[PDB]
RNA sequence: AAACUCCAGUUGACACAAAAUAGACUACGAAAGUGGCUUUAACAUAUCUGAACACACAAUAGCUAAGACCCAAACUGGGAUUAGAUACCCCACUAUGCUUAGCCCUAAACCUCAACAGUUAAAUCAACAAAACUGCUCGCCAGAACACUACGAGCCACAGCUUAAAACUCAAA
């Protein structure tokens, strides 16, 4: 996970960030916000780390980070709530819906299809 | 018609005037008819702000001797 | 239980009058709703019951809402008739 | 003044008395009004009971009980045990809504004494024990 | 009814007929029993008003069809 | 073509919407003055909206702020405070014949 | 503008130097949330 | 106001379940109910429960209880003549709002349209 | 993020009274939070009568403490007011001032629902 | 009538139960379901349809084990009614309804109205119900009864569930 001293993503690229006082960043960090700021973070990494062009979120690599950031966040709420039926039904869709992105984007660019399971560790596999 | 915005206005800002409508008389004019009668011809004048356009046509009806009462 | 006394469901007998403060007292009661409440609340409505009695007195509601909006609507039309004998 | 239908807080100065008395020094006259019983009983302000009436205890059995003039006759009783021990002006605090829910507070007027208040303190559960099953009749 | 009796004078002064008056039924289509063998219809209907008093089609717009009557409706 | 004909567009007569003697006020739990305006004085009971004349927004808003208030210990539950008894009456309802 | 605003609110937050100063100054003061609405949506605030 | 009837009912389109569940359609019939007779109770009892008082007190003899019995036997005489004002006050409908027989005609004039003419 | 925490603290001197406010403000900081301000709401009659750490109350002192603090400071934080003998009430919720209220055009009117039946004659 | 009379009424202290009013609102969720308060996490899919060969869910009742226990309450006992009363009415009380951990996998689980896209014109249209239709796709149906049955198979299910016939019979249903 990124460093709760990580800034907000709104809050990273305002000229001056770097010169307030320890409180403000403390305020504008991941440690004062919840979860879902924590996830548009790794969103981010993600994109920069993978896609060519981080800023198209339309592309099919985009929605695969996009649902992939989604499905380590049920599994970490399952690993607490082991008993709740409702995200465990979204996190089996959720899987079921990026392995049908994963098979178009296989279909359609091989090289990108490469780099998206390198760079989110998926091990694709073929249905029985 | 483009004249129901200029009374709906008249009839925000000064109401319906004290006088009474005869619609029994096919050529009866009332008070919102000559406002719109008198901004219309100041349109015509080249003047095409509104909030200054509907300010002098009072002036010009008070000139006249037209009783306009603001609401408020 | 554990609130303040006298206050609550609470009128006042004015000049010994102690029919019109029931009658006040009730129709505050009945008003809000809690002389309907304790009647339902005598046995229990199970839900599929509940359920059924809202629906029937929502439409009741509404259907009596409308007809009464209609009956005000039309009853200056209850003057005398004036074409008698046309 | 006008008349207010809202009684007089405590601690506040309200100008209201009986016989010199404060709203908060008028005894109670605890009225439960159930389906098949009325029980009244007269109690200070400081809770000290003075009189107690129910039609079980004027001599009414079984359906009887369960009638308007069965607490009728139990208010009047209460009232002539409270007039003894110096009770005129009562607060009444009825709960039930039973057939001598009003009729018990006519024998306590009829036995002398002054309603200046009526609270009603009907249990009502705000969701509570759940009741017993409907009758099929 | 505000008209009918403006409308009856109209008919009786242009020399025609008039009917305001409640519609009973079969006037058209059962003329002949109503009035006799021989009854003449009329050759055109006019309505001044096509709704009854329920804001419904007057009967006899539809009667005057079936008897192949033109009419003339407001 | 023809100056006289009717032309296209939109209501210039059509009045303002209505709205609500809370629209564009903050209603707070910690607010029981406002809150007690709601409620029976009687048996506290939260007025519906037919009575209280709020927008559904508002009658949510002024719902929930009353149940967070009363459980917190800000408001009474079976009675209005009598302190606020000669507040102004905003909503539709009389108890007195 | 955000972090401007937030910048200077920060000089006003309490800390453990100014913590009794800032305890001592709130048992002085008196905060009202109470208002009442009228039925021309007007607020009415206490007499205070 | 009339509360909604948008989205209430059970049909196609509608994509949430039915809130309402109505028996009968909800569309204005051309009548409106006949006026309910009310409860009857048993009346004057107050005063009849002071004049057998009275008579427990006194052996049942009238003499002492003159005063008592003339209240109940008057009190009757009211209840009686009372029925007899209030049903000549009901059909006539002196207090009614309108009478159901009234308030009918006039409906007649202006029936519900449910259909297309 | 932002909280509010609503404090009914037991009526006490001005003495024991600061203590336990400082007492608690310090028990948000331990936790990570950050304190913004604090308002006196001042002591009253409670709503009801309240029962706490074997004792019954009728007044108490009325306080807020807004504070922004990590989420996980939310639980241990309540756990910490629950064993303050001093604290008759407190709860904390998310600052009301947070949420924007969303603009209001007014209210739309509902028409009468159309359709419903057929219109076929019955 | 039986029942209680260490009972009843006032006051005070006092929940592993349930959640008035708001709600005349019509929201959330795949459905089942969800209407006291707070906080944390959190409500798949940037074409659609699509698994009865899988996976994950699924009210109430029920099973296994350990707890809680206000109230309600199958069964059972008593009272009353009755020709009888294995009922309806009254009283008492248990399993059970609650929590935790595992099972069971069923409902008139029905809003008996499939998903997605579109239309209101033509013939509007058996009847009733909740107006009539188009495109596309999956699922399902083909006289009644036998039959939510038999056998086979699968299953933590052992008086269970799912899948599910045939013979004889009828001219109807
Ligand atoms: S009408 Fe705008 S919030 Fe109520
Ligand atoms: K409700
Ligand atoms: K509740
Ligand atoms: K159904
Ligand atoms: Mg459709
Ligand atoms: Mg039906
Ligand atoms: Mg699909
Ligand atoms: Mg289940
Ligand atoms: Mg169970
Ligand atoms: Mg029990
Ligand atoms: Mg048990
Ligand atoms: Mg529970
Ligand atoms: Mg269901
Ligand atoms: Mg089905
Ligand atoms: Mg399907
Ligand atoms: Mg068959
Ligand atoms: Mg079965
Ligand atoms: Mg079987
Ligand atoms: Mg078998």
């Amino acid at each position: 996970d990124p460093p709760p001293s990580t800034l907000l993503k709104d809050y990273q690229n305002v000229p001056g960030i770097e010169k307030v006082d320890d409180v403000v960043k403390r305020l504008l960090s991941l440690e004062m916000a919840n979860k879902k700021e924590m996830l548009k973070i790794k969103q981010e990494q993600f994109m920069k780390k993978i896609v060519a062009n981080p800023e198209d979120t339309r592309s099919l690599e985009a929605r695969i980070i996009a649902l992939s950031v989604k499905i380590r966040s049920y599994e970490e709420h399952l690993e607490k709530h082991r008993k709740d039926k409702a995200h465990k039904r979204y996190l089996l869709m959720s899987i079921d819906q990026r392995k049908k992105m994963l098979k178009n984007l296989r279909n359609t660019n091989y090289d990108v299809f490469e780099k998206i399971c390198w760079g989110l560790g998926i091990e694709y596999t073929f249905p029985p | 018609y483009h004249e129901d915005r200029i009374r709906a206005k008249f009839y925000s800002v000064y109401g319906s005037g004290q006088r009474a409508f005869d619609l029994f008389n096919p050529n009866f004019k009332s008070t919102c008819q000559r406002f719109v009668e008198k901004y219309t011809e100041l349109q015509k004048l080249g003047e095409t702000d509104e909030e200054k356009l509907f300010v002098e046509t009072g002036k010009a009806l008070l000139a006249e001797g037209v009783i306009l009462r603001r609401v408020g | 239980a554990k609130h303040l006394k006298f206050i609550a469901r609470t009128v006042m007998v004015q000049e010994g009058n102690v029919e019109s403060a029931y009658r006040t007292l009730n129709r505050i009661l009945t008003m809000d709703g809690l002389i309907e409440d304790i009647k339902h609340r005598r046995y229990y409505e199970k839900p599929c019951r509940r359920r059924q009695r809202e629906s029937y007195e929502r439409c009741r509601r509404i259907y009596n809402m409308e007809m009464a909006r209609k009956i005000n609507f039309l009853m200056r039309k209850n003057r005398a008739d004036p074409w008698q004998g046309c | 003044t006008k008349f207010s239908i809202y009684p007089p807080i405590p601690g506040e100065e309200s100008s209201l008395r009986w016989a010199g008395k404060k709203f908060e020094e008028i005894p109670i006259a605890h009225i439960k009004a159930s389906h098949n019983n009325t029980q009244i009983q007269v109690v200070s302000a400081s809770n000290e009971p003075l009189a107690f009436a129910s039609c079980g205890t004027e001599g009414f059995r079984n359906a009887k009980k369960g009638t308007g003039i069965a607490a009728q006759t139990a208010g009047i009783a209460a009232a002539a045990r409270a007039k003894q021990k110096g009770v005129i002006h009562i607060r009444v605090v009825v709960k039930g809504l039973g057939p001598g829910r009003l009729s018990a507070m006519h024998g306590l007027i009829m036995g002398g004494l002054e309603v200046i208040s009526i609270t009603d303190n009907t249990p009502i559960p705000h969701x509570g024990c759940r009741p017993r099953k409907a009758r099929k009749l | 009814r505000q008209f009918s009796y403006l409308i009856e004078n109209m008919a009786r002064d242009c020399g025609e007929y008039a009917h305001t008056r409640y519609f009973r039924g079969g006037m058209l289509t059962n003329a002949r029993l109503l009035f006799g063998p021989t009854v003449r219809l009329p050759d055109l209907i006019i309505f001044l008003h096509t709704l009854n008093n329920i804001f419904e089609p007057h009967v006899a717009v539809r009667d005057a069809a079936k008897m192949n009557i033109p009419t003339v409706g407001i | 073509s023809n100056e006289d004909l009717p032309i296209s567009m939109e209501n210039p007569y059509k009045e303002p919407l209505k709205k609500c003697i809370l629209c564009g006020k903050h209603v707070d739990y910690k607010n029981v003055q406002l809150l007690s305006q709601f409620v029976s004085p009687f048996t506290g009971c939260i007025y519906g909206r037919h009575i209280t004349g709020l927008c559904g927004k508002k009658q949510k808003e002024i719902t929930k702020a009353i149940k967070r208030a009363q459980i917190m210990g800000f408001m009474p539950v079976t009675y209005k405070d009598p302190a606020y008894l000669k507040d102004p009456k905003v909503c539709n309802i009389r108890y007195r014949e | 503008r955000e972090v401007l605003q937030l910048q200077e609110e920060v000089k006003n937050f309490i800390t453990r130097e100014n913590l009794e100063a800032r305890v001592e100054a709130a048992l002085d003061s008196r905060k009202n949330y109470n208002w009442a609405i009228t039925r021309e949506g007007l607020v009415v605030r206490p007499q205070r | 106001a009339t509360p909604s009837l948008r989205g209430r009912l059970a049909r196609f389109g509608n994509p949430r379940k039915p809130v309402l569940k109505p028996n009968k359609p909800l569309i204005l019939a051309n009548r409106v109910g006949e006026r309910r007779r009310e409860k009857g109770e048993a009346t004057c009892i107050t005063e009849m429960s002071v004049m057998m008082a009275c008579w427990k007190q006194n052996e049942f003899r009238d003499d002492a209880c003159r005063k008592e019995i003339q209240g109940f036997l008057d009190c009757a005489a009211r209840a009686q003549e009372a029925r007899k004002m209030r049903s000549i006050q009901e059909t006539l409908g002196e207090s009614g709002s309108l009478l159901p027989n009234k308030l009918n005609k006039l409906l007649q004039r202006f029936p519900n349209k449910p259909y297309l003419s | 993020p932002r909280y509010e925490l609503a404090l009914i603290l037991k009526a006490m001197q001005r003495p024991e009274t600061a203590a336990t406010l400082k007492r608690t403000i310090e028990a948000l900081m331990d936790r990570g939070a950050i304190v913004r301000d604090l308002e006196n709401l001042g002591e009253r009659a409670l709503p009801y009568r309240i029962s706490a750490h074997s004792q019954q109350h009728n007044r108490g002192g009325y306080f807020l403490v807004d504070f922004y603090a990590p989420t996980a400071a939310v639980e241990s934080m309540v756990e910490h007011l629950s064993r303050d003998i001093d604290v008759i009430r407190g709860n904390i919720v998310k600052h009301p001032l947070t949420q924007e209220l969303k603009e209001c055009e007014g209210i739309v009117p509902v028409p009468l629902a159309e359709k419903l039946y057929s219109t076929k004659k019955r």
